[PDB]
């Protein structure tokens, strides 16, 4: 199973990623996107040790995430 | 500031075992508006 | 959204159409109304062919949605205006946009537990969906679109 | 109970957090590796079935983040058997290793640590004299929870997800078949000695043996025994991590000048299509000499890097890598006149390209076929465009029948092909002509099953 | 400072250890019943005072009771 | 390395605002630890006329509440301890967090008089700050033991210079305020509020 705030989570990430990966940077073939999406995670706990906000995680996990996608 | 004394013994039962407030709370919402008509 | 209109308006001169809908407007700010929107969808070929008041079947036709926030009596007498205009073909009100369709004939329970705030205070282009709307084209404007769509057409340029 | 301890635990040690360090990332990893398998021996202690340990007593070490190096060793009793009566003197040992991590990590309360010594002290009491009794999870049963369901590492990458990775690369100069047996037999059941650090590294197929030629990638030859690799790993560890930096660091300043040429003059990405080493100089001469590029009408428009000064009609021109500043000038008083047609070039192409996608897009979701392909053909835009537009325009009419086994595609001749999946269509078809052609296979297909039920 | 601690993280009085006349009497109390299959918890001292009071000892384990009821069990 | 650079000095504006907190000395002048905090707005430029995009302090997180109740209390005589309180408030409004109980309970257990507290109620009232209902309540709780203290010192002001209790200082005993949010006469205003049941009771 899975935790359902784990669950909305990695449900807010994958849209917000697929749209990134297909829309915006036109890259199909991306290898190996769990420890990406894991490094996703692990930073938006990270951000949230501290507790800073909610939305604004979301805007520093996605730019580390296009910034690893770029790389 | 101090420190605290040591705990001798435990066991896991006793972790075994404010929600009476939430229940209440929650049966007053009931009461109040969802157990209408 | 207070009300609504889909008006389906005769193509035509642009003087016109422009003084039909300047004198709707006057009657709606007149009337102590506001205007939310007024969008024009160009001339379409409809599934049936409207009369006009010397009944000749016209084939081509313009629509444009029309969205006021107006009182309900002086909505009745725009509503009176606008279909007895002689180039309003057809004009449907859309009453249905405080409340959702569905609560108030389905279910008993489910009839005081919605908001009528998160349908007011919308468009009605995000009440009813047109067919190129969607989810994630309301998720791109809060995602900095304009830093990862620079980057979509660098495979493209070479083929 | 130990559930925030462990979490701030995992969240502080993780390898994942240190991109900074390699050598402490891969310390990490290893660690995390043993930690996992010393809790799954644990739990199959716990469950019944008694295996001997990888190892009985072992320094086990973690790095931390400011925001510091912890050294815990993991120690047994000297009179260890796999005996019934040696199974719970093995879950207090686990249990003080883990608070020996915990402890010295500085996130958990010393009530907490008391509180597991008054439990073991307990469970030490009551294996001596014999009791009798008629759950919330222990430090080792929450620990493996909070390391599977939330920290656990992503798994290794299979062979056949490495294929279409463009990560494994041989030199066919050996053979065909001598890099299939380096592949097939020593990548399937030997892919299991392999780190999960050196996962991240693309794999040549070579005559010698080094660490690499190529930017971040290593190499291998004809076919080798695993404790091979094991010892070559472990030889030049040094040299693979620097390799992994270097490249690292290579599409780091390759990506900041981008941004920088793309922030600065307005345009979408800069494209390169030769040696990288040489595009450098290019960058960093058009960093230099970016006000003179605000000052001429060079903006919003995509630039290519090869080795031949030419421009391209869809609105990008390529500029050479060799060339100096003196030189600068003159190339830019030469294309000066030429830039507002690459401009409206680059916006018609844009648009010819957005109106072929929403058409190719909406005749994958009304007619559902196997597959579309209108960029394989050299053609222009026009072409593609009126393709498009063509099968998005007999769209409905070829609905009542399912394509999800043919391909269409643009070709400069007709094919159809029905024992293959092949429908391959010039850019100029008659659309009506196709709907009259499988009406008449539909016609054929609904008289011939009349003819054979008129037969029988 | 072990009433407070007893308070914050849910641990009975009996079970923490400050060098005291009560945490050598639940020690010594502890170490009688762990001779005779018990477990000095809840379970263990009802099985202790319906074993006296079968026995006689009204006041004797009426005692352990209030000795116990004080010390957070 | 815009967001990198960003973070990099942020670890250490929560670095140093947990230096000065750690060492939380009531024995330290409140004039040397408002110019502390002055220089510290100035530095990582706290104002919320800063650019929002290198904004520093909302990757501050829980090191911002602690920030918030380090002002307390302002100084008096110089009336310049409310510029470092309404620059961080002004600055919670517009990122638009919420105020928890424990900081405001904590952040009103540091105001001496009643004055000073009407000050950080006026200031979180301009500002625009979110909060729960329990912070509001826990507030005014604490606006009404300031007066109840403010009495207590003026009546036994009156007491040791003329050696006997009036009847309006004996009367001040048994009734107190009357009015009042959450008055003693009434023990059951903050049962369905509290998830404790209980209002909290200060001491000093």
């Amino acid at each position: 199973t899975l935790s359902p705030e784990r669950v909305a989570l990695r449900d807010e990430l994958a849209r917000k990623s697929r749209l990134v990966a297909s829309e915006g940077m036109r890259y199909y073939n991306i290898f190996w996107v769990r420890k990406p999406l894991d490094t996703m995670e692990k930073e938006y706990y990270e951000l949230k040790r501290r507790g800073v906000d909610h939305g604004e995680a979301i805007r520093k996990v996605l730019q580390g995430f296009y910034s690893g996608l770029a790389v | 500031a101090m420190e605290h004394p040591a705990i001798w013994l435990w066991y896991p039962w006793r972790m075994n075992p404010h929600m009476p407030q939430r229940r209440a709370l929650k049966n007053v919402h009931g009461a109040v508006f969802n157990d209408l008509t | 959204v207070f009300y609504s209109f889909v008006l389906v308006m005769k193509p035509r001169q642009r003087r016109f159409t422009s003084q039909a809908l300047r004198e709707i407007g006057v009657a709606v700010y007149s009337n102590g109304g506001l205007i939310r929107s007024i969008t024009n969808e160009g001339i379409m070929r409809p599934y049936s062919r409207f009369r006009d008041a010397d009944n000749t079947p016209l084939t081509y036709a313009r629509y444009i949605i029309l969205q006021l926030d107006m009182g309900e009596e002086e909505m009745g007498k725009v509503d009176k205006i606008i279909r007895e205009h002689q180039d309003v073909l057809m004009a449907l009100k859309l009453n249905n946009l405080e409340r959702p369709v569905g609560i108030r004939s389905g279910n008993k329970e489910l009839q005081a537990a919605y908001f009528p705030l998160d349908t007011f205070t919308r468009l009605e282009e995000e009440i009813n969906w047109s067919p190129q709307t969607s989810a994630d084209i309301y998720t791109q404007l809060e995602m900095n679109w304009k830093e990862f769509s620079r980057t979509r057409w660098s495979s493209f340029l070479r083929n | 109970m130990y559930k925030k301890a462990l979490h701030s635990f995992f969240l502080k040690v993780h390898p994942d957090f240190f991109h900074h360090n390699r050598s402490q990332q891969t310390v990490n990893e290893s660690s995390v590796a043993r930690l996992n398998e010393l809790l799954s021996w644990a739990k199959a202690f716990k469950s019944g079935h008694l295996q001997p340990p990888p190892s009985s007593s072992f320094t086990l070490t973690f790095y931390r983040k400011p925001d510091t190096i912890i050294q815990s060793t993991f120690e047994l009793p000297s009179n260890f058997a796999p005996s019934d009566n040696h199974r719970g003197t093995v879950e207090r040992a686990v249990n003080k290793f883990l608070r020996d991590l915990l402890r010295r990590a500085a996130c958990i309360d010393s009530v907490t640590e008391s509180i597991s010594e008054a439990e073991d002290a307990t469970a030490a009491r009551a294996e001596a004299k014999p009791l009798r009794r008629r759950g919330p999870k222990s430090l080792l049963d929450e620990a493996v929870e909070s390391m599977t369901v939330q920290w656990s590492l992503t798994p290794a990458p299979t062979l056949q997800e490495l294929i279409e990775a463009d990560q494994i690369l041989f030199s066919r100069d050996l053979s065909p078949l001598q890099s299939a047996a380096a592949l097939s037999t020593l990548q399937r059941h030997l892919g299991e000695l392999n780190y999960s650090a050196w996962e991240s590294m693309p794999v040549i197929v070579s005559n010698q043996f080094s660490i690499g030629d190529l930017t971040g990638t290593i190499t291998i030859p004809w076919d080798f025994t695993p404790e091979q690799f094991h010892s070559f790993m472990a030889h030049n560890e040094k040299g693979v991590a620097r390799c992994r930096e270097v490249a690292i660091q290579y599409a780091s300043t390759i990506e900041q000048l981008i941004a920088e040429l793309c922030t600065a003059l307005e345009l979408d990405d800069i494209l390169v299509s030769c040696s990288h080493q040489d595009a450098l100089r290019l960058m960093e001469l058009l960093h230099r000499n970016r006000e003179l590029l605000i000052q001429y009408g060079l903006s919003k428009l995509t630039l290519e890097v090869g080795n031949r000064h030419a421009t391209r009609a869809n609105g990008v021109v390529i500029i050479n890598c060799s060339l100096t500043s003196e030189q600068l000038r003159p190339w830019l008083k030469a294309i000066s006149p030429k830039l507002p047609l690459q401009q409206r070039l680059y916006e018609l192409s844009k648009q010819m390209l957005e109106s072929t996608l929403w058409h190719l897009k909406e005749f994958r979701t009304m007619v559902e076929p196997g597959g579309v392909d209108a960029f394989s053909n050299d053609c222009t835009y026009a072409e593609r465009l009126q393709w498009s537009k063509e099968l998005f325009r007999i769209g409905p009419s070829l609905a009542p029948w399912d394509w999800s086994e043919m391909t269409f595609v643009l070709s400069p001749d007709v094919d159809i092909d029905w024992a293959n999946g092949l429908l391959a269509l010039p850019y100029n078809f008659d659309g009506d002509a196709l709907v009259r052609y499988v009406e008449e296979v539909q016609q054929e297909a609904k008289s011939r099953k009349r003819e054979e039920l008129l037969a029988a | 400072r072990a009433e407070e601690l007893s308070a914050k993280y849910n641990v009975p009085m009996a079970y923490i250890d400050d060098s005291s006349e009560a945490s050598n009497a639940s020690k010594s109390l502890a170490l009688v019943m762990e001779d005779v299959g018990l477990e000095f918890t809840e379970d263990g001292l009802t099985v202790v005072i319906s074993a006296l009071s079968r026995q006689g000892y009204g006041t004797i384990g009426r005692a352990i009771f209030d000795f116990a009821s004080a010390m957070g069990l | 390395s815009n967001a990198y650079a960003a973070m990099e000095l942020a670890a250490e504006a929560r670095r140093e605002i947990h230096e000065l907190w750690l060492s939380a000395e009531t024995a330290l002048e409140r004039e040397k630890r408002v110019q502390q905090v002055a220089a510290l707005i100035e530095k990582y430029k706290l104002d919320p006329s800063t650019p929002r995009e290198a904004d520093v302090s909302r990757g501050l997180g829980d090191a911002f509440d602690r920030l918030l109740l380090l002002c307390l209390p302002l100084g008096k005589t110089d009336a310049k301890g409310t510029d470092n309180l309404e620059r961080l408030m002004h600055l919670a409004g517009r990122n638009g967090r919420e105020l928890s109980v424990r900081t405001i309970q904590h952040l009103f257990a540091r105001t001496d008089s009643f004055a000073e507290a009407l000050a950080v109620f006026y200031t979180m009232r301009r500002c625009h700050v979110a909060m729960n209902m329990e912070a509001y309540y826990s507030m005014l709780y604490s606006l009404q033991r300031l007066e109840e203290e403010g009495w207590g010192q003026h009546f036994r002001n009156e007491y040791e210079e003329n050696g006997a209790p009036s009847e309006q200082a004996m009367d001040f005993i048994v009734k107190g305020i009357s009015n009042a949010l959450l008055p003693e006469n009434k023990p059951w205003l903050g049962r369905v509020m509290f998830q404790d049941r209980n209002v909290p009771d200060r001491r000093y």
